[PDB]
């Protein structure tokens, strides 16, 4: 049960018990997992009396390529358990690449526990700093409308959907969040771009009780408002006659909205009057929700450039930065949210995993062995190494963070990172230049509509005979199918090399499938990744999916705003 | 500075703009109110009073295909649209004539007229896109191994494809896809990616034309 | 030897004959029966099935003007049809199109039609001859210092001047002695002295057409 003083006290005690909680976290992880085959090769049995020393001296550090076959083994029809253990209810992918190709990570209910708790504690601390009304609501441009099933009959999933479609998400989050404005079905509509239009609409719908504007990122908040700049008049049109724009075609969301609409002409006068009064839309969020105490999101590192466009949208509204972590592991929580983003730092929560840090203190890089969490050094930069229930044991994520200070006995971390970058040679290509060029060539057919393509991705489906390619696209608006089918043909025709030619013309590699996705999918990928526990170097989103990338993969299927098999060929 | 007398939805004006931009010229565009054909235009073509009109050396150059080959001959050092051989040139011109006749009239029928006229125009454009699809065969373009003369000539029709798809209530891609397909391929050239207006607007123009004449 | 698929009374066909004779190319003439078109006409032009068609190098060239430009392009060694400059050929193409369309339309309305359209067509023909006469300013030929491109395009209609004089009941010599006489100058050339069939034959033929269709 969410309360303020008790959780923060427990949190304080816990953070002073940081070393103990961490070591015990190791113990619970392994007592849970004495059986991992990865461990047999390391020599583990557990218990004993030199356990942490044993794990640190016996278990080798690992990369995405090495972990790839094993979790891959878990996903593809070999529903079997390996790096952690149990066949997991979902699987991930990781930003940056694994030799240009995809990386999988296990999901278990523990991560959900970590989820409710970090949100619970952080909400208590922020509600401490930005006290809300207990009967209001909030603008969450949150989505999780998609779920794919791995080729093995196993669910593979993004952080979001796994959270939101989880059996415990609603009851658990009921107490620590102001109620969502959108029906869950709108949140899970098969059309999140139309649903985003709906989200803007729903949040805007209960403004007086609305306590905060939420997106995990500045990128999302910014995208939402530049979009509002585009569509406010349309929004007036849809809301007024009690009839939504013909732009929305999916019957579930449309049905829900119809459950939500009756003709109301006066208010239009209002919105048009205020919306024309602003100066280049500076300070819109306080305008829409005049009593919001804050704009909530990840504002540091690579999100820093979008904080200003957002700041412009947010005006003088205080900007509060969100915490640090992911399905690959939770790291830190901001417990002093009132700090501005440039100076914002997030403190680590100790039972979400067992963490180690490699210092960059030698030159570039440097052969120093990992030192303990509270043994880390003030003002210096280290790379986060993770051990948790996510198939990650002493895993090198590849990101650098700096310790600004300490909250009691637990450290305060800072992120000036962007990309976990060095690259390697791929196979989900079709040179990255070829693929980018592909979307570029097909997308201008969209550009004929004043729409620009904001993002894209792909997938290789080999459960099918013959196997086929799937191209994923994020665009600025709802459009007609004929142009989209044409696009799929262009992507196909953009793979200019002689090889692809040989295949699809031969049909031994099946017709490429353009399953067009909705707004916020790639925003979802970005939003997960930067928050991911390590350090902001989490933004080179992998472009095409070999059956070993899952974050994009869950967000693959359900919002097929449309999905097709080429009528050409 | 080359001065072009152009019309926003002119597939022909587009032939001119695409041709010049394809080549590498910096030029000026002037939109025309055909209700008030401008004084330089009334002197460019005092009888046809039609565009596109490129003016060079104070000499009016008229007709779209004429204008594009004008484009070729005006700067013969970098981007040629024809191949080296006379026969290849003959093939390209041949196909140019092709785009200009049954194809243009058939589309004109599909988005400008309805009913009895409409169906005839519809089987006409599907037939044209078919022969078209056959001759495209495999080439990235049409008039040479790279971006060609005719490439310029029929690419500009591909922003109206949307209008044809809707009033026609068809889908010209399932019957002949490699064509529109080749079209959004051809959109990646900066020549047409900046010369051609939006299709929703073009559709709307077709819609205005239709609303005016029922 | 190059094979020309042609029709003896067809002016456009005469255009093709004119280009080859003006040049010095030696060829074999072929008469088609559009009632029973030969497999060569069907295999060269599977779409239009029209004439003329020139098979040179085992490669077919369809359409009359397209053929003329094919002839000038194939044989750029002795008698050049176009001027050197882009703009001169440009004007030539502009004019070839004009004679090809409105002039051909008006004349066709003169010989193949009756009543109001014939009168309209007559007014159109006399104004068109007026525009031709004016464009030349008073020029001996049309496409170069010697016999030119659209000279070739228009001259074949000189074999039909008699047909128009008779059916349209107009004197294109009393009203434009310069154009008819332009033709009669061109008549001293074998390209016109041997390719354009006797005006008597054409006159009887167009009249005979008038007999067949109502
Ligand atoms: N940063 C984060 N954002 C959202 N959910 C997170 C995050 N970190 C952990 N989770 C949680 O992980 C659990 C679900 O995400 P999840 O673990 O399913 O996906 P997964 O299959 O491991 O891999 P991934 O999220 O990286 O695709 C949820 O409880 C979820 O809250
Ligand atoms: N073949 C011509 C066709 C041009 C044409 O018909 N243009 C129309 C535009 S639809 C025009 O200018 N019409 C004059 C008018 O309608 O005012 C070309 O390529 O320019
Ligand atoms: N552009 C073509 C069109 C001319 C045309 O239709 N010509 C007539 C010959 S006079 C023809 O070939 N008719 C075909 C038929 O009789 O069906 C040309 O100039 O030859
Ligand atoms: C415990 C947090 C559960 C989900 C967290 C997600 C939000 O809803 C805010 C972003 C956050 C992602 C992140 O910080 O890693
Ligand atoms: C909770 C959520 C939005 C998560 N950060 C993601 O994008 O996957």
């Amino acid at each position: 049960t969410f309360d303020m003083n008790r959780v923060i006290d427990e949190f304080d005690e816990m953070t002073r018990n940081a070393h103990q909680v961490q070591k015990q976290t190791l113990k619970e992880i392994l007592l849970k997992n004495q059986s991992a085959i990865y461990l047999q090769n390391c020599g583990l049995n557990g218990n004993a009396t030199d356990p942490e020393e044993a794990f640190k001296s016996m278990v080798p550090l690992v990369t995405d390529v090495e972990l790839e076959p094993y979790i891959k083994r878990m996903v593809d029809g070999d529903t079997s358990p390996i790096l952690t253990g149990h066949p997991v209810p979902a699987i991930s992918l990781s930003s940056g690449t694994s030799q240009g190709r995809p990386k999988f990570i296990p999901f278990t209910d523990e991560l959900m526990e970590n989820t409710l708790q970090l949100f619970r504690t952080a909400f208590a601390f922020r509600n401490r700093d930005f006290p809300i009304d207990d009967n209001g609501k909030a603008l969450q441009f949150i989505f999780s409308s998609k779920q794919y099933i791995s080729t093995g009959g196993v669910p593979v999933g993004t952080a979001t959907t796994n959270v939101y479609r989880n059996p415990n998400f609603k009851a658990g989050m009921k107490s620590i969040t102001s109620p969502s404005c959108s029906p869950d079905e709108v949140i899970f509509s098969p059309d999140v771009h139309q649903a985003l239009y709906c989200h803007l609409l729903s949040g805007i719908l209960f403004r007086d009780q609305v306590q905060y504007v939420f997106a995990v990122f500045a990128h999302g908040l910014v995208h939402a408002f530049r979009t509002f700049e585009q569509v406010w008049e349309e929004i007036v049109t849809d809301i007024k006659d009690g009839v939504l724009s013909n732009r929305i075609t999916v019957p579930s969301v449309r049905t829900a909205m119809s459950k939500l609409l009756t003709p109301n002409p006066e208010l239009a006068e209002t919105i048009r009057t205020k919306c024309m009064s602003l100066s280049n839309w500076y300070g819109l969020i306080p305008a829409l929700f005049p009593n919001a105490k804050y704009v909530y999101g990840i504002m540091t590192g690579s999100m820093e450039p979008y904080v200003p466009k957002l700041r412009h949208y947010a005006g003088d509204l205080p900007l509060v930065s969100h915490d640090y972590g992911s399905s690959e592991g939770w790291i830190a929580a901001n417990v002093t949210p009132r700090l501005s983003p440039e100076e914002a730092t997030f403190a680590v929560i100790p039972n979400l995993g067992y963490f180690e840090f490699l210092p960059v203190s030698e030159t570039g890089e440097g052969e120093e062995k990992p030192v303990g969490l509270t043994q880390v050094k003030i003002g210096e930069e280290y790379e986060v190494v993770i051990t948790n229930y996510a198939g990650l044991y002493r895993y090198r994520l590849g990101d650098v963070v700096k310790v600004i200070g300490f909250y009691n006995n637990t450290p305060q971390l800072k992120f000036i990172c962007r990309r976990n970058l060095i690259l390697s040679i791929n196979i989900d290509k079709n040179t990255e230049r070829d693929l980018q060029l592909s979307v570029e060539s097909a997308a201008k057919r969209l550009s004929e509509e004043k729409i620009e393509v904001i993002d894209f991705s792909s997938y290789i489906d080999v459960s099918t005979d013959p196997g086929h390619y799937a191209i994923f696209w994020e665009i600025s608006g709802e459009t007609n199918e004929d142009v989209l089918q044409d696009c799929c043909n262009c992507l196909d025709r953009a793979f200019i090399d002689a090889g692809y030619v040989s295949s699809r013309k031969c049909k031994t590699i099946g017709a490429l499938e353009l399953r067009v996705v909705a707004k916020g999918t790639f925003r979802k990928i970005q939003e997960h990744f930067l928050g991911l526990g390590s350090s902001a170097g989490q933004f080179k989103m992998p472009r095409c999916v070999k059956p070993s990338n899952a974050k994009v993969l869950q967000i693959l299927c359900e919002n097929v705003v449309s999905s097709y098999f080429s009528t050409a060929f | 500075l080359p001065i072009l007398l152009d019309y926003w939805p002119s597939m022909f004006g587009m032939r001119a703009r695409v041709a010049l931009r394809e080549k590498g010229v910096e030029f000026e565009y002037r939109e025309e109110d055909f209700s008030n054909k401008s004084p330089l235009l009334l002197q460019s073509n005092p009888i046809h009073k039609k565009i596109p009109v490129l003016v060079h050396n104070g000499k009016p150059v008229c007709e779209s295909l004429n204008v594009v080959q004008y484009v070729d001959e005006a700067w013969p050092e970098k981007n040629p649209f024809f191949p080296s051989d006379p026969y290849g040139r003959a093939q390209a011109r041949f196909w140019a004539d092709f785009v200009d006749k049954k194809f243009t009239d058939a589309q004109f029928k599909v988005w400008g007229k309805k009913g009895e006229e409409q169906e005839a125009g519809k089987k006409e454009f599907i037939e044209a896109v078919k022969i078209l699809e056959s001759e495209l065969g495999d080439k990235p373009y049409f008039g040479g191994d790279s971006f060609g003369y005719v490439d310029i000539s029929l690419i500009t029709f591909s922003s109206w494809f949307q209008a044809y798809e809707k009033f026609g209530n068809f889908s010209i891609e399932s019957e002949s896809p490699k064509l529109i397909a080749w079209a959004k391929r051809c959109m990646e050239k900066e020549s047409v990616s900046k010369s051609l207006p939006d299709s929703e607007k073009i559709v709307a123009y077709a819609a205005e034309y239709r609303k005016n004449n029922l």
